[PDB]
């Protein structure tokens, strides 16, 4: 059975029946690493990047909140981490991020040990996910599809911005 | 369970992940890891042997430190490749 | 199966909703090794009750009428200890000790956790359900006080500013 994405290569089997399975796993990481771990990672990376990209672009198009610490004046999205970490913004958000991440680690452990928590599920805002499994699945693919794009998007923004010192267009 | 007999151990002893990896892949990884470790050592050696400029322990670099850990991994990976080969996978 | 408080984790068995304040919260699973949660409940209540008084006292001492006499005027809560003196402190300690040793059996016994008889006339002439409601109120307030105590103390030694001083 050949993969849809790479017709000349065999299909990755362990990834079958998963959201966003286009048959693309040329190096076969799935055959070796636990799938639930991989799935959780893809989702987390995507969600983080989605927000990261938005933040980068937003600040670059102005957006600074009010009142703004003086040290934060005249800072691009890039070259803002250090001013912020000095002020205390980064540290004050790191604390909460850490808390959630630690509890999440417990969830991941239980998921891998077999508890029933689907990878990436934190039971948040499921009300808007629809009722029919079909619509639920479409929503999930929507998140994943946007997420994959976001990962690539963020990379471009940060790399192009630093390399050529440019603003929003071609950030 | 892990008790084994013969001339080669079963793949179960290589863990829950490497037990499914092909022998060749492990070999490639092993060689690469050893290379990184050796490179790190040689490069760091120059830093330690360069006149002055290493005061306050400036010779210690985060990348080289991490790279140096490839050496032990190289051993493990090369041993694992052999086990996988004998096991047929 | 799944905790109500944390929707993505499995609830420990001992947390079954019987006790007040059981929102199914035990992520680290500290309830399994324990034979029962009685001693732990006693401690939760004791710690919380002390914290309640502490937070109130700290605020009062900083912004409130002090007792007549010098050595009883320092607003700084931490400095107060030394200022007031060993005699005053010792007498309080001894009193607390008496109560603690008198109710020793209660703490290590099998009675209603947290009940030492100081119920006033309250918690009387009321159905079991009403009683539970009161008990839940106490545990909620206890937990709030404990969190507040940490914040108040930390703010004092980190920001070095009065509790009610809100300046940015
Ligand atoms: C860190 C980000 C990340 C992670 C963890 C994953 C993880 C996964 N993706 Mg995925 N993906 C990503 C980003 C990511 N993706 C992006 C940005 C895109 C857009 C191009 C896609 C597009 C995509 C498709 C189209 C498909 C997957 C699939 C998969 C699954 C199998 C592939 C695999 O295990 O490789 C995970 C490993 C990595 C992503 C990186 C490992 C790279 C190695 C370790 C370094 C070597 C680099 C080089 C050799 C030097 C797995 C759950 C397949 C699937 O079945 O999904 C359910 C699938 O069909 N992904
Ligand atoms: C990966 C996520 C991420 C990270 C690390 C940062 C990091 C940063 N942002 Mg930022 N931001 C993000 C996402 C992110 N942002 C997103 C998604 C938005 C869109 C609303 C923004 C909008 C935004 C503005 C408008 C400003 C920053 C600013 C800053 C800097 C100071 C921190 C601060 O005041 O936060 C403030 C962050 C917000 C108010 C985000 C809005 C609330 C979020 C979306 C909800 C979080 C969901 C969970 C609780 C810091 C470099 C400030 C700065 O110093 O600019 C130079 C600033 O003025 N960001
Ligand atoms: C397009 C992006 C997108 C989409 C389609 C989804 C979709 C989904 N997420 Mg999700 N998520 C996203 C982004 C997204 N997410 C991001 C960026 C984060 C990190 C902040 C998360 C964090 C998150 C958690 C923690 C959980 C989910 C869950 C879910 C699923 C439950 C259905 C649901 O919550 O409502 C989906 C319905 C919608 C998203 C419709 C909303 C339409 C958009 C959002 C308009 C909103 C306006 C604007 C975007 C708000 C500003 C945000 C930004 C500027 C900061 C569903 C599949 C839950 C789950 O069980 O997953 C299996 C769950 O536990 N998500
Ligand atoms: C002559 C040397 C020698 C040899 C041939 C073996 C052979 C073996 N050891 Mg072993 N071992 C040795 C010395 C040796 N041991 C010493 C000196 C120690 C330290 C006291 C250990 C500690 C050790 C542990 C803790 C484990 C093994 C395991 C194994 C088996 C699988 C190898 C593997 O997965 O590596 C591949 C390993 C890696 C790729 C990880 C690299 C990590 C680096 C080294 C750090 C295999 C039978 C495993 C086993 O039997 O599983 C049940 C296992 O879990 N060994
Ligand atoms: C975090 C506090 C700290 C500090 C300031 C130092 C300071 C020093 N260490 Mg040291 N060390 C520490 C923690 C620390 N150590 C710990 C926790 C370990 C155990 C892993 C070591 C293991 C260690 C070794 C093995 C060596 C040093 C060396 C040195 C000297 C030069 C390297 C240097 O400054 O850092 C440089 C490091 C960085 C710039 C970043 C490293 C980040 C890592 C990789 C993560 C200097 C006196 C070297 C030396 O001069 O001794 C001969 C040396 O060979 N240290
Ligand atoms: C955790 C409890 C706690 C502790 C350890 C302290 C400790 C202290 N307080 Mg303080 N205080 C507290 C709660 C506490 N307070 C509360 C809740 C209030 C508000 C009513 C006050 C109001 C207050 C004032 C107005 C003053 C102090 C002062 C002082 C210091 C001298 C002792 C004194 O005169 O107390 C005075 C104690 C009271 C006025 C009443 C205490 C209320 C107790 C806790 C009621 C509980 C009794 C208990 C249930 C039954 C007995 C227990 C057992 C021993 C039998 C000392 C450092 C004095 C000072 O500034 O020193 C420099 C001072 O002038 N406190
Ligand atoms: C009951 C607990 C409690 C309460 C009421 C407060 C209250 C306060 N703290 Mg504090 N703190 C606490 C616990 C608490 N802290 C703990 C446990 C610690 C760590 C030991 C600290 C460490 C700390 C530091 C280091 C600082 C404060 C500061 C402050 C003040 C400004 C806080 C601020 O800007 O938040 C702003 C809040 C946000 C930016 C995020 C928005 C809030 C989220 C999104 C939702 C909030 C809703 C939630 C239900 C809160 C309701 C509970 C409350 C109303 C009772 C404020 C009086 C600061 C200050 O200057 O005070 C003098 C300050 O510098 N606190
Ligand atoms: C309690 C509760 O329920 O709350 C609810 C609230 C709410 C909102 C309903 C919920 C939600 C969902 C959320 C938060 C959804 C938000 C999702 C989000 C934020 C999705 C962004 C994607 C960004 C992308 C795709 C970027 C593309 C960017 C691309 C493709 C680029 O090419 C950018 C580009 O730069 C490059 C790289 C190169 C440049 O030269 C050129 C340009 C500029 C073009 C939840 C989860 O249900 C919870
Ligand atoms: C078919 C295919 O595809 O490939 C084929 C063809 C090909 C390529 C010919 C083949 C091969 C591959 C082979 C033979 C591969 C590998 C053989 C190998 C790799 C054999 C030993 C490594 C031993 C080490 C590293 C020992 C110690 C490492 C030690 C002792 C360290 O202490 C590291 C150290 O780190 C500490 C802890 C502290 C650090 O700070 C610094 C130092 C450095 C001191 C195969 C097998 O036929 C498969
Ligand atoms: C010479 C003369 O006549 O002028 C006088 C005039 C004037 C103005 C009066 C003066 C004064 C001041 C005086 C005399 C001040 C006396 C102050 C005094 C005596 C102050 C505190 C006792 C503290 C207690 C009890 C604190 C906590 C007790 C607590 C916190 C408990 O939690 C008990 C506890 O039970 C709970 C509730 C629950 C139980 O499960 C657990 C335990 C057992 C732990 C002068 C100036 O000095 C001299
Ligand atoms: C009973 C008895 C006794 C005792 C005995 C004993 C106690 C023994 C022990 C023994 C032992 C206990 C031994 C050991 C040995 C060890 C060894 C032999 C080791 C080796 C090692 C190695 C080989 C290494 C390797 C490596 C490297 C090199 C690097 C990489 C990684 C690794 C680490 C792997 C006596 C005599 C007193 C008396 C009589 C009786």
């Amino acid at each position: 059975a050949k993969s849809k994405a790479l017709p000349w290569l065999p299909n990755p089997s362990n990834l079958d029946g998963r959201i966003g399975a286009n048959g693309f796993d040329p190096l076969g990481i799935s055959e070796y690493f636990p799938v639930d771990y991989l799935v959780e990672s893809e989702i987390k990376h995507g969600r983080v990047c989605m927000m990261a990209w938005a933040g980068y672009v937003a600040v670059d198009l102005g957006a600074r909140i009010y009142p703004l610490p003086e040290s934060m004046q005249g800072v691009t999205s890039a070259t803002a981490h250090d001013p912020a970490v000095a002020f205390g913004s980064m540290g004050n958000m790191f604390i909460w991020i850490a808390l959630f991440e630690m509890v999440g680690w417990i969830g991941l452990s239980q998921t891998l040990q077999g508890s029933g928590r689907e990878p990436g599920d934190f039971g948040w805002g499921k009300q808007f996910m629809g009722k029919t499994q079909a619509e639920i699945d479409t929503m999930k693919l929507k998140e994943l599809t946007n997420g994959r794009a976001a990962m690539l998007a963020f990379a471009g923004v940060v790399t192009q911005s630093v390399l050529y010192d440019k603003g929003f267009p071609y950030f | 369970d892990m008790t084994w007999e013969g001339e080669y151990p079963p793949s179960k002893v290589l863990g829950p992940i490497m037990s499914k990896m092909p022998s060749g892949l492990l070999a490639i990884i092993s060689m690469a890891s050893l290379g990184v470790c050796v490179y790190s050592c040689v490069q760091t050696g120059f830093l330690l042997r360069e006149p002055g400029a290493i005061e306050n322990g400036s010779w210690v670099r985060w990348y080289y430190v991490v790279e140096g850990l490839g050496g032990p991994l190289a051993w493990g990976t090369h041993v694992a490749s052999w086990i996988q080969r004998k096991n047929g996978m | 199966e799944m905790s109500k408080s944390i929707p993505f984790l499995t609830v420990p068995e001992k947390l079954d909703g019987s006790m007040a304040g059981d929102v199914g919260f035990d992520p680290m699973g500290l309830s399994d090794i324990q034979t029962d949660l009685n001693y732990a409940r006693w401690a939760e209540l004791k710690h919380g009750r002390i914290c309640m008084l502490a937070v109130v006292g700290m605020v009062w001492q900083e912004y409130g009428p002090h007792l007549p006499g010098d050595a009883y005027a320092t607003k700084d809560p931490w400095e107060a200890i030394s200022s007031v003196g060993f005699a005053s402190n010792f007498q309080t300690l001894l009193a607390i000790g008496v109560v603690e040793l008198a109710n020793w059996n209660k703490y290590y016994g099998d009675g209603t956790p947290g009940d030492i008889g100081w119920t006033g006339g309250q918690l009387s002439k009321m159905n079991d359900a009403q009683i539970k409601t009161r008990m839940e109120s106490e545990i909620v307030h206890c937990r709030l006080a404990m969190i507040a105590f940490i914040g108040a103390t930390h703010q004092t030694f980190l920001l070095h500013k009065g509790l009610l001083d809100f300046s940015y």
